[PDB]
RNA sequence: CCCCGGAGCCCCGCGGACGCUACGCCGCGACGAGUAGGAGGGCCGCUGCGGUGAGCCUUGAAGCCUAGGGCGCGGGCCCGGG
RNA sequence: ACCCACCCGACCCGUCUUGAAACACGGACCAAGGAGUCUAACACGUGCGCGAGUCGGGGGCUCGCACGAAAGCCGCCGUGG
RNA sequence: AGAGGGCGUGAAACCGUUAAGAGGUAAACGGGUGGGGUCCGCGCAGUCCGCCCGGAGGAUUCAACCCGGCGGCGGGUCCGGCCGUGUCGGCGGCCCGGCGGAUCUUUCCCGCGCGGGGGACCGUCCCCCGACCGGCGACCGGCCGCCGCCGGGCGCAUUUCCA
């Protein structure tokens, strides 16, 4: 809508909106990103730093379907199956420990983060961590590798 | 409900009318033609709407029922007054009185039907 | 006689005359439509003596007497005879204004509802 | 002539909310007329904070909902949230409520549906008490956005934690001088 | 769940008949003209050809 | 230019809410007449007619 | 409405085959009505007219009831000359002030092998869209 | 007009100037609310009446011909607030008010 | 020691506008300069489109002129005559 | 509101400028055209829908396209952002 | 042709003529007035009426009050029935209902350890009477109170119109 557009307010404004004494000239700092090192310095100092220089290594064809590990915590655990699978828990007189494949899911490693009830699992992962392994054995689950 | 339809009703309705200052609305069983929440009957469970009869001697008023929503053609009734016009301004008032049929339309259906009264004769010699 | 208003205040008016824009009576260019002078150095922007007078909001009219007729009337343009029963409840306040492009067969109709209504219209003696 | 600073003689509070939304606009009338007629504060908070935007009512979570009702004092008590109520899957139990909001998400009203709990709207709250008694006013993450984590302090400056504009993070794009000791500075 | 009236349906003469159908929660879903505004003005967009 | 954005896509569940307000706008018949529709002999707005 | 993309409905296009058509397409286009014993005779609704059919003129200023002979079908200006229909000039000369033949209706036919096989085919197609309707 | 089938009712209310047709499952917004206004004269058949059920279900059912689609829910049920304040559970609760007019 | 379908009152806890387009109406108090600039309201103006006015019109549309009647602080607008 | 008469005021508009009526510049007069637009990337604020989810891109199924190159739908309702 | 072969309407700048006004501080402008003109609105007084009441002139009918019919509002012990929501009862529909499940069973069947259809289980949507709370504006048929309309009895201290 250049109905609601700021330069319909600005008809019979003669600057029109950008100043008498320093006019709206074309360029007057650059085009783009010009000069880095000089003359907005200041402003590639305290707004981005670490814009210039090299660091780390180049690894040159990097593709992300080796390095593709997505990752699922404990406190989101029991989303990924079904609500009455934990209805039928602590129940049937045998310690019932349902299986948790993770990989049918869409995750690679299992992380620890959050609180898990107390509820015996079968967590099926590719990858885990060390603290998600210590709060499994803790409430009594079981972690089992899978390729 | 009501409110619900008087926020849709309130700027954008085919009866609404602008042009000049002031904002008038021309639906039938609308008397004083105001665009207020007081005055609209298309919208409340009771309306009353007072307009001259079809023959040209007489005033009809139009009470809306209540039986039935959904259904415009019962929705309303119609009754025709051609009397000595004190009978009828005590008519049109005991109607809207005795009834406890929305005391807030009472004098200004009876201004409307007075003057629709005074529309009904000779005007000039 | 003729149909009078409800109530006849006096109607004061702060000023009369038109805002008339700058050096339109040098420039036939220049309308009397009134712009704002927006320059740095103008006799009118900044207010010298004995000059043209910029609309400020000072010289706005009273809330009871603003947009009214000097007969003590409001004027509301009307079209047709449908029309007409919109001021059926302000012929006391409001008066009828009939438009420029209706025509003579069917103002005559308006004339003569507006008569059995009793609502003023300001101009009835216009086509015939 | 008198000397008042006239940069702070309008003050630049909402008085309507800027939507044109129906059914708001009817709880606005309401809680209006509760406002300046009942004697109670309540009401006030209530129409201020449906005066407010939609980012400036943020999302209140119904695990904090739990953990805010299940403090001492307050049972019997209703949770008037003045935003919306969304659900997070990583509570397991949850007990009975009284949640009055403008909006509840599907799966947290059949939580709360199922756990047995009532869902008020705010005209069954002004139905139920128009004072306010009984009730706890509680409302989300304000600073819980993404937005306020480049706000504050500015980066390429020490002792500043603000995330800078970047348009993809990565080895190259950032971490090297004003980042790196090495690299001339660091911040 | 709100209120659902009993909607009765017409014959090719009006003359209603027996045939009564209970009316849908469709009718009785909220209403707000400002979506219907900006979802009619949005898609009214669509069929709109170029020029250049 | 041929390149403007000329075309608009707007949320499913908001064009869903949209023609979900109209449906239910399509009843109501206080809404109807302020639409401009003739409506004065119409004995039942929710008309439902036979399926001949 | 139309439903063929390729009927034109468009406005100056429309025009440009109007005002641009040859003379056998202005044949067709300059049709007029025929009489009501016509039409219950032969069943014909409409025929192009020809250099010497009888004309009653329906509509203008020269509106009567005078059958008057074609004089000349002038097909440029889409106009008819017929015998009665003129005017005087300013020197006392008669010209012929033309009609458009949509304002003109047949009151007798000069029939030939040609009109009776075009009327003939045009009471069977509406025969035939008659049995179709039936 | 909502049509469920085609049987012949487009090609009957097809030159009647005003009536537009439209499917069940094919609903317009654009037909259904012209030119933004929300309200439409609408003339609906037997098995469009009934399949609008089967199309958004109610509140407490799926829309049973879509995947995931509910309806929504109300900002406010009761919206007949002149009878919300009228009625004694506020008025009781209610101040008495100030309306006499202090002119200067 | 009685009810106001009426004690009859400067107040009617019995329903409760003439005053209510609640995006409305009303009551006090203070203030009113302005370039560059920023924001808000336009029932100011142009063009085209979807709705709407049972809108206007050869018993005269748009445009144009006006020593006429006016309204709005103003942008501009409505009539009268040709 | 048209013209004339009197009293007081009253230097020609825009711009560069600390400063313009300037012996600073542009400018006889009038009619028409005429200068902050469009795409993409963002940032912030606001309106709406859903909500730890969200979006259907692209494609496919329905109507032969007047209205349409619209709309509706998808074990693709999530490959992917 | 007040459309006359570059002719639909025919603005401004500019020019001619007529009428009016003026003229030695270039012309022109703002504020305040005064005078002269072109038109507008009255007016052979415009005192404009809108209510209530009193009096002298007239007058057709009806109101006051009853009878018959029709329509409407409000409602009780909720009168009887549909309808409708919150709970309880038959877990009754569950097979004389479809769907979904990362709950079991290959005690089963078919196409060859797999897929579909069966069998239980869970979740989601329904049937019958009875009670309570809000009978809830989602509807009727009787009953009562009130209001309006039509046709009669209502002859004139009542009733209403012109001056
Ligand atoms: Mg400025
Ligand atoms: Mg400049
Ligand atoms: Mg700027
Ligand atoms: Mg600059
Ligand atoms: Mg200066
Ligand atoms: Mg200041
Ligand atoms: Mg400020
Ligand atoms: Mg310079
Ligand atoms: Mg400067
Ligand atoms: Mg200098
Ligand atoms: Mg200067
Ligand atoms: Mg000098
Ligand atoms: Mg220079
Ligand atoms: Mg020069
Ligand atoms: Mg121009
Ligand atoms: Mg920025
Ligand atoms: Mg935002
Ligand atoms: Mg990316
Ligand atoms: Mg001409
Ligand atoms: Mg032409
Ligand atoms: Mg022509
Ligand atoms: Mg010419």
């Amino acid at each position: 809508p250049s109905r609601l557009r700021k330069t319909r307010k600005l008809r019979g404004h003669v600057s029109h909106g950008h100043g008498r004494i320093g006019k709206h000239r074309k360029h007057p700092g650059g085009r783009g990103n010009a000069g880095g090192m000089h003359h907005h310095r200041i402003n590639f100092d305290k707004y981005h730093p670490g814009y210039f220089g090299k660091v780390g290594m180049r690894h040159y064809h990097l593709k992300r379907n080796q390095s593709f590990c997505p990752t699922v915590n404990l406190d989101k655990l029991w989303t990924l199956v079904s609500e009455q699978t934990r209805v039928n828990a602590a129940k049937n007189k045998t310690g019932a420990a349902p299986i948790i494949d993770v990989v049918r899911s869409g995750y690679y490693k299992v992380l620890g983060k959050g609180k898990l009830p107390k509820q015996p699992v079968i967590v099926k992962a590719k990858f885990f961590s060390r603290r998600a392994e210590e709060k499994i054995k803790g409430v009594g689950g079981a972690c089992v590798l899978v390729a | 409900s009501a409110h619900l339809q008087w926020m849709v009703v309130r700027n954008c309705s085919s009866f609404l009318i602008k042009r000049n200052k002031q904002t008038y609305s021309t639906e039938p069983n609308n008397l004083k033609a105001r665009n207020s929440f007081r005055y609209n009957g298309l919208i409340h469970r009771k309306t009353v709407g007072v307009e001259p009869a079809a023959d040209g001697k007489g005033v009809v008023v139009v009470m809306k029922r209540r039986s039935g929503q959904r259904k415009p053609a019962t929705s309303y009734v119609r009754t025709t007054i051609n009397k000595n016009a004190r009978a009828t301004l005590s008519s049109i008032r005991h109607m809207i009185r005795k009834n406890k049929y929305h005391p807030d339309l009472r004098m200004a259906a009876i201004r409307r039907a007075s003057a629709i009264l005074r529309s009904q004769k000779p005007v000039m010699v | 006689a003729a149909l009078r208003p409800l109530v006849k205040p006096k109607i004061v008016k702060k000023r009369t005359k038109k805002f008339i824009r700058h050096q339109s009576d040098r420039y036939v260019k220049i309308k009397r439509n009134w712009r704002k002078p927006r320059g740095i150095d103008n006799r009118v922007r900044r207010r010298f003596k004995g000059q043209i007078l910029m609309p400020n909001i000072g010289y706005g009219s009273n809330k009871k007497t603003k947009h009214m007729l000097p007969s003590g009337f409001r004027k509301f343009l009307v079209h047709n005879v449908k029309e007409l029963e919109v001021l059926l409840m302000c012929n006391k306040s409001y008066c009828a204004e009939i438009a420029h492009n209706v025509s003579s067969k069917n103002r005559k109709a308006i004339v003569e509802r507006a008569a059995q209504l009793a609502i003023r219209v300001t101009n009835p003696n216009a086509r015939l | 002539g008198v000397d008042i600073r006239h940069n702070k003689d309008r003050k630049v509070r909402r008085k309507e909310p800027k939507s044109q939304d129906i059914y708001l606009r009817l709880l606005v009338k309401l809680y209006r007329f509760l406002a300046r007629r009942t004697n109670s504060t309540f009401n006030q908070v209530v129409l201020k904070r449906l005066f407010m935007s939609r980012t400036n009512r943020p999302p209140l979570s119904l695990s904090r909902m739990i953990r805010k009702m299940k403090l001492p004092g307050r049972e019997g008590k209703t949770a008037v949230v003045v935003g919306t109520i969304t659900d997070d899957v990583r509570v397991q139990e949850v007990p009975k409520l009284k949640v009055c909001a403008l909006r509840v998400s599907s799966r947290a009203r059949s939580r709360i549906l199922k756990a047995g709990g009532k869902i008020l709207t705010f005209d069954q709250l002004a139905l139920d008490s128009p004072k306010g008694c009984g009730t706890v006013l509680l409302s989300g993450p304000r600073k819980g956005r993404e937005v306020y984590r480049h706000f504050g302090k500015a980066p390429g400056t020490p002792h500043s934690h603000t995330k800078p504009y970047v348009r993809s993070k990565g080895r190259k794009f950032e971490r090297a001088r004003g980042r790196r000791a090495s690299r001339g500075y660091k911040n | 769940a709100c209120a659902r009236p009993l909607i009765s349906v017409y014959s090719e003469k009006g003359e209603s008949s027996g045939k009564n159908v209970t009316l849908p929660a469709v009718f009785k879903a909220p209403i707000r003209p400002d979506i219907v505004n900006f979802v009619h003005t949005n898609l009214r967009k669509n069929n709109r050809q170029p020029y250049a | 230019k041929t390149w403007r954005r000329w075309h608009r896509r707007v949320n499913t569940t908001q064009k869903r809410y949209a023609i979900c307000s109209a449906l239910a706008a399509s009843a109501l018949p206080a809404l109807v007449m302020s639409k401009g529709h003739r409506i004065e002999e119409v004995p039942e707005l929710p008309l439902v007619v036979e399926d001949k | 409405m139309k439903f063929n993309p390729f009927v034109t409905s468009d406005r100056s296009k429309n025009r440009k085959r109007h005002f641009n058509a040859p003379s056998h397409i202005r044949r067709k286009i300059m049709s007029s009505p025929l009489s009501k014993e016509l039409r219950q005779k032969y069943n014909v609704r409409s025929m192009p007219i020809r250099k010497d059919d009888e004309v009653q003129v329906v509509r203008g200023h020269y509106k009567g009831q005078q059958i008057g002979k074609v004089v000349q079908v002038y097909r440029k200006k889409y106009v008819i000359y017929i015998e009665r229909v003129q005017r005087e000039k300013a020197n006392g000369t008669t010209v012929h002030v033309g009609i458009h033949p949509s304002k003109v209706v047949i009151t007798r036919l000069k029939l030939d092998k040609d009109r009776k096989k075009i009327l003939e085919r045009k009471a069977k197609s509406r025969q035939v869209g008659k049995e179709k309707g039936k | 007009v909502i049509y469920n089938e085609d049987n012949g009712i487009v090609k009957a209310f097809r030159n009647i100037p005003g009536i537009t047709l439209l499917n069940v499952t094919k609903l317009n917004i654009l037909k259904l609310a012209p030119g933004g206004h929300v309200g439409r004269f609408c003339i609906w058949t037997e098995s469009a009446f009934r399949k609008l059920d089967d199309l958004y279900g109610t509140w407490r059912k799926a829309a049973s011909l879509k995947s995931n689609y509910n309806l929504p829910m109300h900002k406010m049920l009761n919206t007949d607030l002149s009878r919300i304040l009228k009625s004694p559970e506020i008025q009781r609760a209610l101040r008495a008010p100030r309306k006499k007019i202090h002119r200067r």
